[PDB]
């Protein structure tokens, strides 16, 4: 049940990795394709620091009396798309890309795939 | 859930890209000119030398 989320989240398009963030920083699950631990461990502490910043931040620095982020959404140079949203004591981290940067990634799935073909007949031509 | 409805919002339309970027004017008409850059004369000759 819980895995299928997972699987869920690289069906929807543009979508390349998820990770989840517990209370305490240590990361629940995170996506496959993304460096799995090392990366959670660093991008956990990343988001901590700018979601509770952000959440303090909107509360006093902005003098509004019960304000609080739901989703916070940074679009940087390229494909990156980093939305977070957080529910309950869990907050996670979503990267999903544009148009050409999915288009990208197809052609060099597909440049990867080739290869792979051009080494299985070349080891069937060292073989014959 | 909520993650996959911030995806779908932001897949509808790129929101960033910009209609021919970097590309210039390429081709442009140009006039042809013609500069007169200075002129020499004979000064005080008697009737006029070509």
């Amino acid at each position: 049940n819980a895995d299928d989320q997972l699987k869920q989240l690289s069906a929807l398009e543009g979508a390349n990795g998820y990770v989840i963030f517990n209370e305490s920083g240590i990361p629940l699950k995170r996506h496959e394709k993304s460096i799995s631990h090392e990366k959670a461990v660093h991008i956990a502490a990343l988001v901590s620091d700018l979601w509770n910043v952000s959440k303090k931040v909107i509360q006093r620095d902005l003098k509004t009396p019960e304000n609080d982020i739901e989703v916070i959404r940074l679009r940087t140079k390229h494909s990156y798309e980093y939305i977070i949203t957080q529910s309950g004591d869990f907050t996670m981290l979503a990267i999903q890309l544009c148009g050409k940067a999915i288009e990208e990634a197809k052609k060099a799935a597909a440049a990867a795939a080739a290869a792979a073909v051009v080494q299985e007949e070349n080891k069937e031509k060292e073989k014959k | 859930e909520g993650v996959e409805k911030c995806i779908y919002q932001n897949n509808q339309i790129d929101l960033l890209e910009e209609y021919f970027e970097g590309e210039t004017s390429e081709h442009v008409v140009e006039n042809l000119s013609s500069k007169t850059l200075m002129l020499f004369k004979d000064e005080k000759e008697i009737c006029k030398r070509s």
